């Protein structure tokens, strides 16, 4: 939480920097995340007591004054925050103070009325919000010396967070406590004295289940005085630990909340019935809270209840009822110890976390009760009205929290740390820890303090002694180890060196969220079964992705918005497909995708502004995928994929399988609103293009070899790739170089026909080639040619 | 017009042909992979050498009949053309004291043009001196490095042998269909002498050191029948190592 | 050990900046490490920011998955990369590497 | 195995890699040649007239009896041993170093370490849809600006 | 993407190899054998996004 300095140094007063303070808890374990002056920066503003508050009014609503500092000669102020009494001892800015917002107190009169000098108000002095305005002290201030030091205002307030363990830093104690340690010094806590009762044997308080409440006092206060004032010492605590100051009552079970780490409440002893019934709650039994609202309460949530009606949640919370109000006189304080496993489901549940709730659901110390009812109790008397009761204790030797004894062995903590810390200075900082430790030879027995709720194993225990001996001075070694290699495969392609490739060919890598749109990625996969994200950040964030297509589009149209479309990007990632046949629901797959769009190259002298088309993106991963990993064995067969062109769109092969898509993006989905221009689009499925050859060295042949152009007509109907892969195989020993270099078509050649000019290269390793046997080859292929397909002679 | 508007999606897309690296360059890569996650930093030395570093330093010295055993090209009684990358070995020491751990890949010269011979050549030095190494983790490296960067295929040989700069030296010999036992690299502790004239103490540290043949883990490893392809640089032959 | 991890760690954040402090081997809690710390780095825009969490294994954890506490201990760390690269690179709001602006990226070429 | 420190390396972000560059060049479709550091002088004075060599005393053979002022004789030497081969259209890099005879250097050379390349012969060889256009200056321009530190810089690059 | 191949890099080098793990994940794995468990602020503190009662 939120502690200011002096208090704390009330407790515990290291002789150190504020700064250095700070810096300290820090490297406890505790990172304090705020240090705040408590009020805005001034002088020459002084207690004074207003001995004469004449009228006015000449001026309707302002008030002419006699006020009186210390130096005589009595001063005359005007005011008009309308509760400026008569006798008020209060805080005067003087005639050459200056306060925040730094204006500067001058003498002039006000209305034809006495000239200066400003009465002031909690507000205009840095503390902020305002109560009805004016401020009112306590009577008997120093009739003349600074509301700084009067009212203590050299002071920050200290924001920290504290980690779930060790829950005994939630009170101001606990954190002095832990301050103390470090500095070696003791911890000077208030004297606490017990109340002695003074009324009625009172209250028929039974627990049904204790396990969730060993420990549970009560003490009846009967007839207190409701609206006191809560005086400005606690209204400033309080205040200065982020506690609106509220009420009264309500007000004393913060101040000890924060003061000790115990959560109180108070009731209403004149509307809770036959006794109290400390018990879990029936199934659906409802609970109206201090908030207008009920809640249906599930068999495992105990609840503070009467005789016949619940009252308010266990540890958690009040009730629109049972609590305090206009016409209350008689009191019921609890100050209790819950478990916190039967604590901690059950508030955000409901979605309350209150300051009990979260005490409570981390431990609040099980030896603390007792005290924090005589400081409750002094408290509640001294402030309001009324008197004592008896302190209702009914505990449970049993359940109460069971501290156990741990044993440190001086190896143990040796071989974790890896740096000796003497003996004689572990056994300290475990005793000033809390601990009653016994030495024992090369070992250490320690019992858990009642207050210290994480430790529990040795290794807990070692934590502490690291702790505070200051990691600062644990020293740096660097580990030794074997030096193993671990097993290479030359086989094996890395994506980094993919996507080294890839953005070698003008491509930014992009990372794009894994969840998104689902109303988007349907018109892009058509009602393809998503895996159902419920309750997410958002509802246009709240499918997993079975593309990166969804995220690459996504990301085109962003940009195409900040004015700039010409796009290229790629991305890495998985993709999360339902699957009942996956390890859980989803195959997740590692894919490679992008996107390009728009003109091939940006403005240059010397490049055509041609825009992008399927040839620039087969080229592209025609790059990566092979001559990277294989190549030759794989295929671009035509196939429509829902959301891309079927007549410019392709699946990519590999011997066999499908190993993915690429595509223009399909009209209507360009259009659906995503943006201007034809764009491209890919995916791969990484793992089945993850490896690649390793070569063997192939003899070389210096007889020069013979290139053969064949002219091959064919129907439109027929891939050329196949034309191509068709003759190295009919190769044999050999066709060494098979090229597509033209594709003619219309005058000169049957129409729906087309022709392809191929050029054949023959080469071979023993003899070279005759001019007969070169002509024989050829023939072998083009026959080959018009086994399948057909055959071939212009263009 | 999305019939209409079809097109062949297999012909060949744009591109330039890919690039690959030479074999030796990619053997060089190999190793140094294996041996950057063992910690062990790159180290350059000119190629241009004197009779200090090549030599006198490693404990030749000058009388040796190794200076004509490595067949050596001078230019004078003094500068002489790297004739292994054992240079670097004194070069380093002699700049820091241990817990040094380095390679150091560079380009030797000899004089000698065969099969399995070249003028120019490659080599991969590797040494470590620290208190603690030994003869166990010379063979223990070596074995897990072959191991690695044949995969297991191939038939080597750990054996005895002599270099004037370590001992005990050992060589492993490699047989790749031929033949046939090719030398492949070659090793030892680091020769007390070389520890002194280097200023490292050797009653406190020891260390071994290594040189390994790039072009002939890069034959064996593709099979290429002839060490002296490696720099005709013929499109054909660089081009199946893509 | 745990000089094993700050060591190891130091070397790392000497590494990862160029010696751009300021750092903190500081205290912290993960139920999966006892003891556990974080770093922690300012390079300002103003406080400091989490950039790892670490620990010595919890002997929970180990004995949990098969391996013997009172035989073997180990160290293990979380690292935030997009904030490790915030840092880095002195980019502002982090919330912006997912945005994926061209102009953004552009200046990591 | 060795039993050993796990210590770092001291690493530096601002450093350009070698092997980063030639797969910038790979990716730009050259291929890497490793030629002989020793060419032959009657020609490398053909290419750097005058200014000249290290020469070699009994060396392997004349033709490989100076040692390189440059990559480009050995550069040279390769797109001919290939062209007579009889595939024209070459495109190739190398790094090595080079041999100035410098006074002020250690011993009487200035091995710098060099990046060099030819291309020649056409643009995009061969193809169904690509312009048969033959190889010129702002091709070679351009790899070099990709090569040229839009990989570090770049910016203050004058041609 | 900087950042992790860097750091990858670094601690290649000290032996580090790298592994990997399925983004949709278990009860078991997340939080569960790591020592958490069901009732332990971890699990909504760790502001988690659940598909169901374990995935
Ligand atoms: N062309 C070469 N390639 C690789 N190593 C060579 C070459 N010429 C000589 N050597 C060296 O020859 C030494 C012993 O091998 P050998 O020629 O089988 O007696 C090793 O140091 C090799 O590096
Ligand atoms: N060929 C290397 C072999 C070697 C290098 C380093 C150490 C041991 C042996 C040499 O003669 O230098
Ligand atoms: N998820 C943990 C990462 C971690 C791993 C190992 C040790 C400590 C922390 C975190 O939030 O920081």
């Amino acid at each position: 939480m939120k502690f200011s300095e002096l208090w704390l140094r009330e407790w515990v007063n290291p002789a150190i920097d504020s700064d250095a303070l700070a810096n300290q808890i820090t490297m406890a374990g505790l990172e304090v995340d705020g240090v705040e002056p408590v009020a805005g920066s001034f002088h020459g503003v002084v207690v004074g007591e207003v001995v004469e508050c004449a009228q006015h009014p000449n001026a309707d609503k302002l008030r002419v004054t006699k006020v009186n500092v210390g130096g005589d000669r009595l001063l005359d102020i005007v005011c008009g925050a309308p509760n400026c009494r008569q006798g008020l001892r209060v805080a005067v800015a003087t005639i050459g103070a200056v306060l925040p917002g730094d204006f500067k107190i001058k003498a002039a009169k006000l209305r034809g009325e006495p000239s200066e000098g400003m009465l002031c108000s909690f507000s205009e002095l840095g503390i902020s919000d305002d109560h009805s305005g004016i401020i009112e002290l306590p009577a008997d201030a120093p009739i003349g010396t600074d509301i700084r030091e009067y009212l203590k205002l050299d002071d920050n307030t200290i924001e920290i967070s504290v980690t779930p363990n060790r829950a005994d830093c939630l009170g101001i104690i606990g954190v002095a406590r832990d301050v103390a340690v470090l500095n070696q010094l003791p911890l000077v806590q208030p004297e606490i004295v017990p109340v002695g009762a003074t009324i009625d044997d009172t209250l028929p308080i039974t627990v049904e289940a204790p396990e969730a409440c060993p420990r549970y006092l009560g003490r009846v206060v009967k007839g207190i005085n409701v609206k006191a004032p809560t005086p400005l010492w606690m209204k400033e605590k309080l205040r200065r630990c982020g506690i609106r100051s509220i009420d009264a009552v309500v007000d004393v079970t913060n101040y000890v909340l924060l003061e000790l780490g115990q959560p109180m409440h108070a009731f209403d002893k004149d509307r809770i019935e036959g006794g109290i019934v400390v018990r879990m709650a029936k199934e659906g039994e409802t609970l109206v809270l201090l908030d207008g609202t009920e809640a249906k309460l599930n068999a495992d949530t105990l609840v503070i209840a009467d005789h016949n009606k619940a009252l308010a949640m266990g540890g958690i919370f009040g009730g629109e009822h049972s609590g305090v109000n206009d016409e209350t006189q008689n009191v019921l304080l609890e100050c209790a110890f819950f478990s916190p496993l039967s604590i901690t489901g059950r508030a955000r549940r409901h979605g309350l976390h209150t300051d009990a709730s979260h005490r409570y659901e981390r431990g609040v110390d099980p030896a603390l009760q007792h005290k924090a009812m005589e400081r409750a109790t002094r408290l509640l008397i001294d402030i309001c009205g009324g008197e004592a009761g008896p302190v209702i204790d009914i505990t449970n030797e049993a359940t109460l929290p069971k501290r156990a004894t741990i044993t440190l062995r001086r190896s143990k903590l040796d071989r974790l740390i890896g740096h000796h810390i003497a003996d004689e200075q572990v056994t300290d900082i475990l005793r000033r820890l809390g601990c009653e430790v016994t030495e024992g030879k090369d070992e250490w027995q320690a019992v858990a303090p009642s207050w210290r709720f994480d430790m529990e194993i040795e290794e807990d225990l070692v934590e502490e002694v690291a702790r505070v001996y200051g990691y600062n001075n644990i020293p740096d070694e660097p580990v030794q180890a074997s030096l193993i290699m671990g097993t290479h495969r030359e086989a094996d392609l890395s994506l980094k060196r993919v996507k080294t490739l890839l953005n070698d060919k003008g491509y930014q890598e992009v990372i794009t969220y894994s969840f998104v749109d689902p109303k988007v990625q349907q018109m892009i996969h058509p009602g393809v079964e998503a895996l159902l994200l419920p309750s997410p950040i958002s509802v246009e964030m709240s499918a997993m992705r079975l593309s990166l297509w969804t995220g690459l589009l996504a990301t085109v149209v962003y940009n195409q918005n900040r004015q700039q479309n010409r796009v290229r990007i790629f991305e890495s990632g998985l993709r999360f497909v339902p699957d009942t046949q996956a390890p859980l629901g989803i195959r997740q797959d590692l894919m490679l995708a992008g996107v390009i769009c728009g003109n091939r190259y940006e403005e240059h002298w010397n490049l055509a502004k041609e825009t992008v088309d399927f040839y620039d993106l087969k080229g592209d991963l025609e790059s990566v995928l092979d001559l990277t990993g294989k190549l030759n064995e794989v295929e671009f067969r035509a196939e429509a994929n829902p959301a891309l062109h079927p007549g410019q769109s392709a699946a990519i092969y590999l011997k066999g399988e499908r190993i993915g898509f690429v595509g223009v993006v399909h009209p209507e989905l360009e259009r659906k609103l995503d943006l201007n221009g034809r764009t491209l689009v890919f995916e791969l499925e990484w793992n089945k293009l993850a490896d690649r050859v390793v070569p063997q060295a192939r003899e070389i042949s210096r007889f020069p070899a013979n290139r053969r152009d064949i002219a091959v007509v064919v129907a439109e109907n027929v891939p050329a790739a196949d034309i191509l892969s068709e003759c190295k195989k009919v190769g044999v020993n050999q066709v060494v170089g098979v090229n597509l270099f033209d594709v003619y078509r219309g005058k000169g050649v049957a129409e729906g026909y087309k022709s392809l000019a191929i050029s054949l290269i023959l080469q071979d390793t023993s003899r070279t080639l005759e001019e007969e046997e070169i002509a024989a080859t050829v023939a072998k292929c083009v026959e080959a040619l018009k086994e399948r397909f057909q055959a071939s002679l212009r263009d | 017009r999305l019939a209409a508007e079809t097109i062949d999606v297999s012909l060949p897309g744009r591109r330039i042909e890919n690039g690959g690296l030479h074999p030796v360059t990619r053997t060089i890569d190999r190793i140094e992979s294996f041996f950057g996650e063992l910690g062990f930093t790159v180290a350059t030395g000119p190629e241009i050498e004197d009779d200090y570093h090549n030599f006198d330093a490693l404990n030749i010295p000058g009388h040796h009949p190794a200076r004509a055993d490595h067949d050596t090209f001078w230019f004078d009684t003094t500068r002489l053309l790297r004739t292994q990358t054992s240079g670097v070995q004194i070069r380093t020491m002699k700049a820091q004291q241990p817990p040094i751990r380095i390679i150091a890949p560079g380009r030797v010269y000899r004089n000698d043009y065969d099969q399995t011979h070249t003028p120019m050549f490659h080599q991969m030095e590797g040494l470590i001196v620290d208190t603690n190494i030994s003869f166990t983790n010379l063979k223990g490296t070596l074995h897990d490095f072959l191991r690695n960067f044949f995969e297991e295929d191939l038939q080597i040989r750990f054996r005895p042998s002599y270099f004037p700069f370590t001992e005990p030296s050992a060589e492993v010999d490699v047989m790749g269909k031929n033949g046939k036992w090719l030398e492949v690299l070659g090793c030892g502790m680091v020769h007390p002498n070389v520890l002194r004239n280097v200023g490292i103490d050797p009653e406190v540290y020891s260390g071994f050191a290594f040189g390994m043949g790039m072009e002939r883990l890069t034959m064996l490893r593709y099979g290429v029948t002839d060490l002296r392809s490696f720099f005709e640089n013929d499109l054909r032959f660089l081009k199946q190592f893509k």
